[PDB]
RNA sequence: UAAGGUGAUAUGAACCGUUAUAACCGGCGAUUUCCGAAUGGGGAAACCCAGUGUGUUUCGACACACUAUCAUUAACUGAAUCCAUAGGUUAAUGAGGCGAACCGGGGGAACUGAAACAUCUAAGUACCCCGAGGAAAAGAAAUCAACCGAGAUUCCCCCAGUAGCGGCGAGCGAACGGGGAGCAGCCCAGAGCCUGAAUCAGUGUGUGUGUUAGUGGAAGCGUCUGGAAAGGCGCGCGAUACAGGGUGACAGCCCCGUACACAAAAAUGCACAUGCUGUGAGCUCGAUGAGUAGGGCGGGACACGUGGUAUCCUGUCUGAAUAUGGGGGGACCAUCCUCCAAGGCUAAAUACUCCUGACUGACCGAUAGUGAACCAGUACCGUGAGGGAAAGGCGAAAAGAAC
RNA sequence: AGGACCGAACCGACUAAUGUUGAAAAAUUAGCGGAUGACUUGUGGCUGGGGGUGAAAGGCCAAUCAAACCGGGAGAUAGCU
RNA sequence: CGAAGGUGUGCUGUGAGGCAUGCUGGAGGUAUCAGAAGUGCGAAUGCUGACAUAAGUAACGAUAAAGCGGGUGAAAAGCCCGCUCGCCGGAAGACCAAGGGUUCCUGUCCAACGUUAAUCGGGGCAGGGUGAGUCGACCCCUAAGGCGAGGCCGAAAGGCGUAGUCGAUGGGAAACAGGUUAAUAUUCCUGUACUUGGUGUUACUGCGAAGGGGGGACGGAGAAGGCUAUGUUGGCCGGGCG
RNA sequence: UACGGUGCUGAAGCAACAAAUGCCCUGCUUCCAGGAAAAGCCUCUAAGCAUCAGGUAACAUCAAAUCGUACCCCAAACCGA
């Protein structure tokens, strides 16, 4: 599913509005990427479908941090 | 327990044969009696013939008979010798 | 008569219930010729089993 | 003329039967609704 | 190895028709109902235990029940099986 | 607990029992086919077909147990590929499915109203989906207030159809503050000191008190009518019992009860008390939740429809100060007041009734009341989802009509 | 050889009469077209409702079709009778 | 010593109504003054049940067709037996699959069912009846297609799909003739066969798969020859002499 | 003979001719639209076992379960009340 695998952001609901203000039904998805992190503790890539928000949380936190929240949820990677 | 039982002597209180005495001869669980030679029917018998027989009859119709008295009676319920046994309320007397 | 089966061994239950269940048969076959008068003694024996088998079972554990 | 019940005890099973309702959840919400009612007769299988 | 026990259980009733006297008179075949369950084998070893006679071979059928009325209330009696146990020439 | 009993239509047959293994009632056990989550594989549910291991075998066979999947943990094994990692195998633990409502969450109509209709309404309703519990949720102020003060959350009555919102239409509709129900506060983000004392759990045994069978339980006769008396008439008696039901018409005293007084071998709830396992009180000294607050864009939520619009949530792009600091006080600024977000737990008052017991009704009484007083979710209809009836009363007693 | 020819089975359905509370909610009788093919038929399978399928008639989708059936919103609304 | 209800009759008030009482009925009823409403029906092509009308009318379901004798019976156009007649005969005969599920056979019954009567029945009631190594299923094998460990995808529900696993309408071992029951028969019996597998013995010997190859294994049309099923005729045998 | 049907006995039992839409034929000829799969079956070896097993042949012996089987089936029994 359309999931951040380090935030959790997944497709949202809402309205488009028109001029008239005519209320449709959509939905606003997360900007999801897939990515291969470089994890220096495992001389490894491990992919993981990412946010571009979730991308610079990993940037902030470091990718061992965030990978380490991802074990303790049971989100596997 | 039952204050009515098989082989009791009682007398008819209630009906058309009020005031006869009888043996009670069975024990029905919808609360009737059989008395000896009370509540006659002529029953037409199918091979046969119309044959006499005692009717059931309501058991809060009959009282125990108390012989010493010489009349009807109602029965308490006492433990003598750690056993359950009735008496006669008239005279607080072991049946 | 649970209390009398009490006092025998597993091997005498196990022979009493081949006993009870050749009984069985016998009366089974004898109430289907028409010949069984005594037709109680069909439940007295199958009562008999259950009996011998809930005894082999308290002997074994629960 | 040829009207529109044309039995198949196979085609019957396999279109209302017990697994057939089994195999999807509305299948088996008919069934809940069957049993809630009370039933004798939950499908076509019996 | 067919078990005493179960042998006590298989066989039912003889079963007692005007098919079933001819196949006695005319091909030493008794007639028996016998456990739904049970098999030609476990009927061939009980007839032979229980009977005292050696069988040649045991023909089986399954009796389905009737469908019957007791005062406008459907009922079905219950399947039965029906064996024809062929004895030996002897016997 | 017992003089009777072997459930019903439903008699009979063959029996069992009467002083205590007849039956009946309750506690605890035993047994508990097959299908069904169904779990050894399969399958058109109630069937078809296995493997493995033990044990029996009369060599024909036979019995019993185990063998699903996923998650977690552990061990062993183990690629491309060096270490490895993925993968594999086995063991242990758990899950799975069902259930009427209530509860939290993910999605989410339209008819309709606006006397048309699109904003708006209906309505975050119906419905679908996920998850939980006996309740859930919420909850210990980055809350209000107004310079006086209050002091977590929840629910009830007010405030008020007010202030507002609104094609300023139809409609929608607060809060402040007041009266009540109920009340309870804490922990981590960390060491040290002294120690493990506290309070919660778990698992034991006392201790009452309940529950799941039961026991005793008062006192009425005569006469009249009548098929029958409980009715009339006459004269008695009980009442901490005149609740109620039955009995040949309407019974305090005929029967079953009722008031009242008692009872448990066994299991079990509860409340205490007292052992035991883990949880570790208190005190000085720190520390004080960042892709966060805030912002731009798009939406949503707030009674509040973008409006002069505070506040909350966030899909997207950004992005602080961090106690000398920060949030809020309905655009915004200053001043003043007040609070401390970005970690978490928490009883009660509140919601509901598939189900169990008791009791009640100016509720129905067979076209009513449940669809169903009755063998009804049946018969019957439909491929199916699904739809869905009609149908009660002999008599006090079968004495149910011998001939 | 052949979407060749005549013609039964088989598949159709041009005309007429009958029937129209039918023998039948589409038939019967006499005639009629195709009949080795773009044929016909058995069994099983797949496509699902603003959807399918359609040598196209808005045809067909269980005697229902310019939006199936069943249950629900639901006592929609009804300035009309 | 007769409640409600039912049904008559009399009296009575301006009305809705009221009162009394005969008969029926056989156990309930309820003044007064207050109180509460599922409180009053002729209509709604109202709803349910009952019963009319048309009317003893139409019709009795293929125009293949009956006639008579005897039997049984309360009763015979319809049943049973017999003779004759007629109808089908690429079916209106026979055997099955599908589907149904006891309708099969026997005895007994005739209320209802059967478009009439019914002694008859696919009707009621009771009893009986379905016998397999070889037929079929199950089973081994796969088609379309379905499901699908992991997996990929998707707000949730779920979608798709790999390994696999299901799925016949197709591929895969073997039995025939005669006889027999009221009712089964390639199943029973008689006679004569065949298949596959497990053990044992004897002898000899390279066996061995989740792999390779072969095979299984496949269209339409047409033509000709060789045959058999089968028929016809003769011969033969038994009977016949109208 | 119980007028239902049993029971005992049994002759000839050959040839010619005609002849399928059935068989040889999953053939043959021909055409274009170019005509399932997988197992059983046969054969080959791999790893593995190796005077073992296994294989093949013959003979003997045992096994072949379970479920269906009545009856209608162009129809009075199925689909059409
Ligand atoms: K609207
Ligand atoms: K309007
Ligand atoms: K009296
Ligand atoms: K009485
Ligand atoms: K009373
Ligand atoms: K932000
Ligand atoms: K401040
Ligand atoms: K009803
Ligand atoms: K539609
Ligand atoms: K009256
Ligand atoms: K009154
Ligand atoms: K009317
Ligand atoms: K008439
Ligand atoms: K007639
Ligand atoms: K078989
Ligand atoms: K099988
Ligand atoms: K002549
Ligand atoms: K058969
Ligand atoms: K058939
Ligand atoms: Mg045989
Ligand atoms: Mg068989
Ligand atoms: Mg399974
Ligand atoms: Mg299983
Ligand atoms: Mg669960
Ligand atoms: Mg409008
Ligand atoms: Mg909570
Ligand atoms: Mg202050
Ligand atoms: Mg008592
Ligand atoms: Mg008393
Ligand atoms: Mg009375
Ligand atoms: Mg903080
Ligand atoms: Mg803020
Ligand atoms: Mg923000
Ligand atoms: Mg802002
Ligand atoms: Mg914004
Ligand atoms: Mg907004
Ligand atoms: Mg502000
Ligand atoms: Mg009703
Ligand atoms: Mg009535
Ligand atoms: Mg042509
Ligand atoms: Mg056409
Ligand atoms: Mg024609
Ligand atoms: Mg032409
Ligand atoms: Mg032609
Ligand atoms: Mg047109
Ligand atoms: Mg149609
Ligand atoms: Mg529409
Ligand atoms: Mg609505
Ligand atoms: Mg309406
Ligand atoms: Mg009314
Ligand atoms: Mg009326
Ligand atoms: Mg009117
Ligand atoms: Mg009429
Ligand atoms: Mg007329
Ligand atoms: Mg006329
Ligand atoms: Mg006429
Ligand atoms: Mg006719
Ligand atoms: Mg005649
Ligand atoms: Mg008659
Ligand atoms: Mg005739
Ligand atoms: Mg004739
Ligand atoms: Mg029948
Ligand atoms: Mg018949
Ligand atoms: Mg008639
Ligand atoms: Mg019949
Ligand atoms: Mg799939
Ligand atoms: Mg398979
Ligand atoms: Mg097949
Ligand atoms: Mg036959
Ligand atoms: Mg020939
Ligand atoms: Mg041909
Ligand atoms: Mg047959």
């Amino acid at each position: 599913s359309r999931v951040c695998q380090v935030t959790g952001k997944r497709p949202v609901t809402g309205n488009n509005r028109s001029h008239a203000l005519n209320a449709t039904k959509r939905r606003f998805l997360p900007n999801l990427h897939s990515h291969r992190f470089w994890v220096e503790s495992e001389k490894r890539f491990v992919t993981l479908r990412v946010s571009a928000k979730g991308m610079r949380v990993i940037d902030k936190k470091g990718i061992d941090t965030v990978l380490a929240e991802l074990r303790a949820r049971g989100e596997k990677y | 327990a039952a204050k009515i039982r098989r082989d009791d002597e009682v007398i008819v209180l209630t009906g058309k044969d009020k005031g006869k005495r009888g043996k009670v001869k069975n024990v029905l669980s919808s609360g009737k009696v059989i008395v000896e030679g009370i509540n006659l029917v002529k029953k037409h018998q199918k091979p046969g013939g119309i044959v006499e027989k005692e009717a059931a009859i309501q058991v809060s119709n009959v009282a125990i008979f108390n012989a010493a008295t010489g009349k009807a009676d109602r029965v308490g319920f006492r433990f003598e010798d750690g056993k359950k046994v009735r008496f006669f309320k008239s005279n607080s007397e072991t049946i | 008569k649970a209390k009398e089966l009490r006092e025998k061994s597993v091997e005498e239950l196990n022979t009493e219930l081949l006993n009870l269940l050749r009984e069985q048969f016998n009366l089974r076959m004898q109430a289907a010729s028409g010949q069984l008068q005594q037709s109680h003694l069909l439940k007295q024996v199958r009562r008999d089993v259950a009996r011998v088998k809930t005894l082999l079972n308290e002997k074994a554990g629960a | 003329m040829k009207r529109t019940f044309q039995p198949s005890v196979l085609k019957r099973n396999r279109s209302h039967g017990f697994r057939a309702r089994m195999a999807t959840k509305n299948g088996r919400q008919v069934l809940a609704r069957r049993r809630a009612k009370g039933r004798a007769r939950l499908t076509v299988s019996k | 190895m067919i078990r005493e026990e179960r042998l006590l259980k298989v066989l039912r009733a003889p079963h007692v028709s005007e098919k079933a006297s001819t196949a006695m008179e005319k091909s030493n075949t008794i007639v028996l109902k016998v456990a739904k369950d049970a098999t030609k084998a476990e009927i061939k070893a009980a007839v032979q235990k229980l009977f005292e006679v050696e069988v040649e071979v045991v023909n089986t059928l399954v009796v389905k029940g009737k469908v019957k009325r007791h005062g406008q209330r459907i009922g079905r009696r219950s399947d039965w099986k029906k064996a024809y146990v062929t004895l030996k020439e002897g016997q």
